[PDB]
RNA sequence: UGAGUAACGCUUGGGAGUGAGAAUCUCCCAAACCGAUUGACUAAGGUUUCCUGGACCAGGGUCGUCCUUCCAGGGUUAGUC
RNA sequence: GCGAAACAGUACCGUGAGGGAAAGGUGAAAAGAACCCAGAGAUGGGAGUGAAAUAGAUUCUGAAACCAUAUGCCUACAACG
């Protein structure tokens, strides 16, 4: 299985932004990168194009989007802890539903 | 009118300019 | 003045084809080291 | 004939020492104030007194 | 306080561009402009291009007074060339190099310029000097 | 305006070098200046 | 029969002034493969009316983007020229 | 280096226009050569070099707004050849 | 180092058998320079991003030969490895 999924609360912890909460919009795993919301804003210097009928318009200027960041430097983000903190997670397989699922290992917290 | 105005350049695929069908300019660039 | 070579689209497909170095023991032999050397044009034929 | 004996970096200069140009002689027009090579007419078509060619 | 401007891979060769180049060193800027306009020569209507946009990006983007300027530098260092073959007699053949001109042009405010830039070079030198005497301290202190 | 160019492939400065085999098949012959 | 040898239709200069002056002529891309023959019969069950005649065009294929850090060749097109008879026109497009 | 030297491989003048820029591009008027041919139809070969529009990285022994160069689109219809 | 780190038995040469190259590196991330000025435009100078733009797609470092600019000294009665 894989240690980041789309949807779950990721934080960064080197970098400089430390302590940057955020959530996986998308995570591409050939290149190893993962995007996630308010974090690496980039500005591309956003030119002028037309040659087609959306492109007519194309209005653009300092569009603030996502930059994807390599999964290494992500770390999970605890919420069932009444004490959040950041720790690693094991692969544990419940017999109830035998399905594999996430927990944490300093912790018994599951996903 | 407008069907004169949307004839002038805008070259279709297969087509040149000037010569623009008089019906159908409505298919490809719609 | 007459140069050497005069192009002909017989003489060329029928001196240098694939079915002129495939009706001898020799021509066979000629093949088999242009596929060693995998060149991409093995005769005149693939012109194109 | 070929020279025996490559011409050094210095020689060279020295034949170039005559190649050097002259600034071609100019003059203000008398009605617009360019500047015009001497004893030729302006851009204008206006030379002295007499309009010679239409305006540029 | 020096403005300028380039063009690389000027068609022009150095050899007959350094020739016209020669005509506007220390020029004032209009009597500079008035030269180049009038003379019949290739390389005359590039350098006034080029000339012109200097005074541009000096008038305009440093800030400058524009009735000062005088052309400090104009040079044409050479470019990358370009090597054809020309078909010569009874088969054989020579190369045709097409030559190529870095030009940049390059004009000052302050007629002490020159001072400026040995100013420069002499704190270099003398930048390299006090670190050896404090090298040398250094050492006689172990 | 109008200007832009979507296309993968769209450039005015079309890459290309020429480049030289150095085909220098000269040769030369006899001559009169035989001292025999 | 199988109705693989009619890939697509063409529209140019050429093809709309013969579409034109009652007989239509209706200009289509056919297999290389395929013989006027077939054309017709394959005309004849996906359509239902008989061609008048079909002329055949065979395009060479010719080197394109020349220059180009890779080059390319072109595709082998054979072309069926269709002439309906008199007073019929059926639309290539809406079935 | 030789050296900005030899060479640039048979064909004139002008008017108007385009263009940022024209001896070289477009049109017109002449002018000069071919005229058992530099005229026209095809075989062989060449293989898109053909037409239209656009461009002036490179090629054109100069220039170029122009090209047989490049880009995009299009073009070759047989019962009788 | 295999001829071939790249689309190499390719480009190219030869009627053919056959012969047979060169060419790698932006930045951690394109964030690949919006915008202003000159210019016909490429482009250049600013601005902006970036730790660094003298890292700008000509993209790691950048040697010599070679070509130019300049502070200082010398040189136009002078026979010079
Ligand atoms: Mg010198
Ligand atoms: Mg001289
Ligand atoms: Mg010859
Ligand atoms: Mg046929
Ligand atoms: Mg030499
Ligand atoms: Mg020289
Ligand atoms: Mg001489
Ligand atoms: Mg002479
Ligand atoms: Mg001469
Ligand atoms: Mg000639
Ligand atoms: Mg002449
Ligand atoms: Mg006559
Ligand atoms: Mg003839
Ligand atoms: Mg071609
Ligand atoms: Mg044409
Ligand atoms: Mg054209
Ligand atoms: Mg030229
Ligand atoms: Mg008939
Ligand atoms: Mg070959
Ligand atoms: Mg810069
Ligand atoms: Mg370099
Ligand atoms: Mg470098
Ligand atoms: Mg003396
Ligand atoms: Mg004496
Ligand atoms: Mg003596
Ligand atoms: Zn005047």
């Amino acid at each position: 299985m894989q240690r980041i999924k789309k949807g779950d609360k990721v934080v960064v912890i080197t970098g400089k932004n430390k302590g940057g909460s955020g959530i996986v919009l998308k995570i591409m795993p050939a290149r190893q990168q993962a995007i996630v919301e308010g974090l690496n804003k980039v500005t591309r210097h956003k030119k002028k194009d037309q040659t087609t009928k959306r492109a007519a318009k194309q209005s653009t200027g300092k569009v603030q989007q996502e930059a994807p960041i390599f999964l290494s430097k992500l770390a999970l983000f605890d919420q069932k802890a009444k004490q959040q903190t950041i720790g690693k997670i094991k692969y544990v397989m419940d017999p109830k539903t035998n399905k594999k699922t996430r927990v944490f290992k300093k912790s018994n917290n599951t996903l | 009118k407008q069907t004169q105005d949307l004839t002038k350049n805008m070259k279709i695929k297969g087509f040149r300019k000037g010569k623009v069908p008089p019906t159908l300019a409505k298919d490809y660039l719609d | 003045m007459k140069r050497t070579y005069q192009p002909s689209k017989l003489k060329r497909a029928k001196t240098h084809g694939f079915l002129a170095r495939m009706a001898t023991a020799s021509g066979r032999k000629v093949l088999k080291l242009r596929r060693k050397k995998q060149r991409a044009q093995l005769t005149v034929s693939s012109e194109r | 004939a070929v020279q025996q004996r490559r011409s050094s970096k210095h020689r060279r200069d020295k034949r170039r020492s005559h190649d050097a140009l002259t600034a071609q002689a100019l003059s203000v027009c008398q009605k617009c104030g360019k500047k015009k090579l001497f004893h030729r007419v302006c851009s204008c078509g206006m030379y002295g007194d007499l309009r010679v060619k239409k305006a540029y | 306080m020096i403005a300028f401007a380039k063009q690389f891979r000027v068609r022009i060769s150095p050899q007959k561009a350094r020739l016209v180049c020669q005509l506007i060193v220390g020029k004032k800027t209009a009597d500079a402009q008035n030269i180049l306009s009038n003379t019949p020569k290739k390389a005359a209507t590039l350098i006034a291009k080029l000339l012109n946009s200097a005074i541009a990006n000096a008038t305009n983007n440093h800030g400058m007074n524009g009735d000062a300027l005088y052309v400090f530098e104009c040079v044409a260092n050479q470019g990358p060339s370009m090597k054809r073959t020309i078909p010569r007699a009874k088969g054989s053949s020579n190369m045709i190099t097409k030559r190529s001109s870095n030009l940049v042009v390059k004009l000052s405010d302050n007629p002490n310029e020159r001072q400026e830039l040995i100013k420069q070079q002499k704190a270099l030198v003398k930048k390299r000097v006090e670190g050896q005497q404090k090298a040398k301290m250094a050492r006689q202190k172990a | 305006x109008x200007x832009x160019x979507x296309x993968x492939x769209x450039x005015x400065x079309x890459x290309x070098x020429x480049x030289x085999x150095x085909x220098x098949x000269x040769x030369x012959x006899x001559x009169x200046k035989a001292a025999d | 029969d199988v109705t693989n040898v009619l890939l697509k239709p063409v529209l140019t200069e050429k093809v709309y002034f013969n579409q034109m002056g009652e007989t239509k002529k209706y200009v289509f891309v056919v297999n290389p493969k395929a013989s006027k023959t077939r054309v017709k019969l394959a005309f004849e069950l996906v359509y239902g009316i008989k061609p008048l005649k079909v002329n055949t065009l065979i395009r060479k294929p010719t080197t394109i983007r020349g220059g180009s850090r890779f080059p390319g060749l072109s595709k082998l097109e054979k072309l069926a020229v269709i002439t309906l008879p008199k007073g019929i026109a059926i639309s290539v497009t809406g079935e």
